[PDB]
C-alpha cells in the first residue's frame, strides 16, 4: 500500500515534466518562426542587384531576429527549470516508486545550440549567400531537437497512463 | 502560453479526479451503514447474559 | 468476558465507525472543492507549491 | 469479491473512461487546429519535415 | 508553381480530414457517455450486500 | 483529469482560436489597404526599401 | 489615429475575454451543483445514528 | 479442516499471479504500440523519394521508440517480479494445498 | 523510535542525490517497522492463546 501510495510522487514529476517540454516547444515555435524570417533576410541579401541601402536594411532585420532568438530561448522555462536554454545537459523525472529516472536530454534552442553567436550577421552579398546554409542548418537542426522533445514528452505520458 | 502552463500545473498538482471520488463515496457510505450495524451488534452482547438470571 | 460494564467490542465499532467517518469527510471536502490537496493541512509542500506557482 | 474498500470493477470502468476522454481531446485539437500532425508531440519526424518544407 | 506544389504538399502531410473527424467525435461522444454510465454501474456494487446485514 | 477546476483542453482550444483570429485580422488588413506589408511591423525592410522606391 | 490608440489602449485595461469566460462559466455552475450535492451529503450525518437507538 | 484451510494460501498465490500477468499485459499494450509507430517509421525510411533530411528525422524517431520499448518492459514488475522482463523462465504459483504449482512461462517483452 | 528504525534525529536530505539515498533509507525503515509490528501482533495472539489454555 505504501508503495501504490509514492505512485502519486510519479505522477506528480512525469506530468512536471510534460509541462517543461511543452514550455520549450512554444519557444520552439518562436524560434523555428524567427528562423525562417532570417532565412529569407539573408536569401535576399544575396542578391547582387540590391543597392546598400536595401542590403542594409535586410542585415539590420536579421540581427535583430536574431537578438529574439536569445530571448526566446532565455525565457523557455517551467518554474525555474528548463529543457531547452542550455543550463542542464538533462532533466531525470520519475519512472516508479524506487526512485528510476526517466532521463529527458536537453535540446539546446540558445543560438549557440543552433550553431550561431550573438554576433553571426552577414557585410557582403557573398556573405549572406553563406549564410543561406548556415540557417537552414539553424532551421533543421531546431526542428530535429523539437522533434526528439515531443517524443520525449509522448514518452513522458505513455509512462504516466502505465504508471497509473 | 506560459500562464497557460503554470495553471494547468496548478491543476495538476492540486485537483482531485472527480470520477475516482464518486466511487469512493459510494463505497464510504455503504462502509457507513455497515459500522452503524456493526455497532448495534456490538451493542447487544449485554443483553444475551439476562437470560441466565 | 460477560462484563455488563465494560463493552470492549463496541469501543472497538466506535473507533471503527469513526475510522469510516473520518474517510467520508475527506471525501466531501474533494467533492466541494474539487481538490484533493485543497490546504496546507492536506499536504503543506505541495499546497505551498501550488500557491507560489 | 463482495469487497467494501476495494472496487477493482470501478477502477478499470475509469481507466477505460479515462482512455475514451484522452481520444476526445485529441479528436477536438485537430478539430480546432484543422491538423493531425499540430505539433512535436503528435509525429516529430513528419512534424518535422513539414516545417522545413 | 513550386511554392504552390510545397504549400500542397505540407498541406497533405499535416492536414486534417475533418470529415473523417465528424464521424470521430459523434462516436467517442457516445463512448464517453456510456463510459459514466458504466462507472456509475460499477460504482453500485457495495451497495448490494448492504441488504444482508 | 475528471477536473472541475482546471479545463487544460478549454485552454488549449481557445489558444488556437486565438490564432485563428489573429490570422483573420491580417487578412482583413490584407484586403482592406491592398498591401500585403502595408507598414514597419509587417517586414520593415521592405517597407523602408518601398517607402524610400 | 491617436483617440483610437487611446480607446483600444483602454480596452487593454478592461476589456473581459468573454471566450475564456465561457469555460469558466461553464465550470462554475457545475462546480456549484456538486456543491449543493456535498452540502446535502454533510446534511444527512445526524440522521446516521437514529438506527443506534 | 486443515486441508481446507490451507487453500486460502492458493488463492492468494493465484490471484499474485493474475496481477503478475495483468502489468506484463500493460506493459505489452505500450510495446505493441511502440512497435507500430516504428514499423511505420521504417516503411516511410524505405521510400526513395525521400532527402536525406527527413531519412535522419525518421531514423532518429525509430531509435527513440526502440529505446522506449526497453524502458516499457524493465518496468513490467508486480511488487519486485515479472513475467514479462527476461529476469526468469518461469512462474510457478500454487495450485493446490500440496504446493504442486502452476506454471506460466515467461514470455519476454 | 527513530534509532530502532534505523534513523537518528537529525536525519534528513540536502540535495536531490542525499533524498534519492533516503528514499531506500526510508523503505528500510518502513520494512523494518512492519516485521516489528507483526512481530508484536504475533506476540499478542500468542498471548491470547496461553491465556484461554490457562483459563
Amino acid at each position: 500500500s505504501a508503495t501504490a501510495g509514492s505512485m502519486n510522487a510519479v505522477k506528480d514529476s512525469l506530468q512536471r515534466g510534460q509541462s517543461t517540454i511543452d514550455v520549450a516547444l512554444a519557444a520552439g515555435d518562436t524560434i523555428t518562426d524567427l528562423l525562417g524570417k532570417m532565412k529569407e533576410k539573408a536569401l535576399a541579401a544575396s542578391d547582387t542587384s540590391l543597392n546598400t541601402a536595401s542590403f542594409n536594411a535586410l542585415k539590420s532585420d536579421f540581427d535583430s531576429l536574431r537578438d529574439q532568438i536569445t530571448k526566446a530561448a532565455s525565457n523557455a522555462k517551467f518554474n525555474g527549470v528548463s529543457i531547452a536554454d542550455g543550463t542542464t545537459t538533462k532533466l531525470s523525472f520519475l519512472a516508479n516508486s524506487d526512485g528510476s529516472a526517466f532521463t529527458v536530454t536537453a535540446k539546446t534552442l540558445t543560438l549557440g545550440g543552433l550553431g550561431l553567436t550573438a554576433t553571426s550577421s552577414f557585410t557582403t552579398a557573398a556573405a549572406a549567400k553563406t549564410m543561406i546554409g548556415t540557417i537552414d542548418t539553424a532551421l533543421q537542426t531546431a526542428t530535429n531537437k523539437l522533434a526528439s522533445l515531443g517524443t520525449s514528452s509522448t514518452g513522458l505520458d505513455t509512462h504516466l497512463t502505465f504508471v497509473g | 502560453k506560459l500562464q497557460d502552463s503554470l495553471d494547468a500545473g496548478v491543476g495538476n498538482l492540486v485537483d482531485a479526479d472527480l470520477a475516482k471520488e464518486s466511487a469512493k463515496l459510494q463505497s464510504l457510505q455503504t462502509k457507513q451503514q455497515l459500522g452503524v450495524q456493526a455497532l448495534s451488534i456490538a451493542n447487544q452482547s449485554s443483553s444475551s447474559i439476562l437470560s441466565l438470571f | 468476558l460477560n462484563s455488563i460494564n465494560t463493552n470492549s467490542g463496541a469501543l472497538i465499532a466506535l473507533q471503527n465507525l469513526n475510522s469510516t467517518n473520518a474517510e467520508l469527510t475527506q471525501v466531501q471536502q474533494r467533492i466541494n472543492t474539487g481538490k484533493k490537496i485543497g490546504s496546507a493541512k492536506d499536504n503543506g509542500a505541495i499546497w505551498a507549491t501550488a500557491k507560489n506557482q
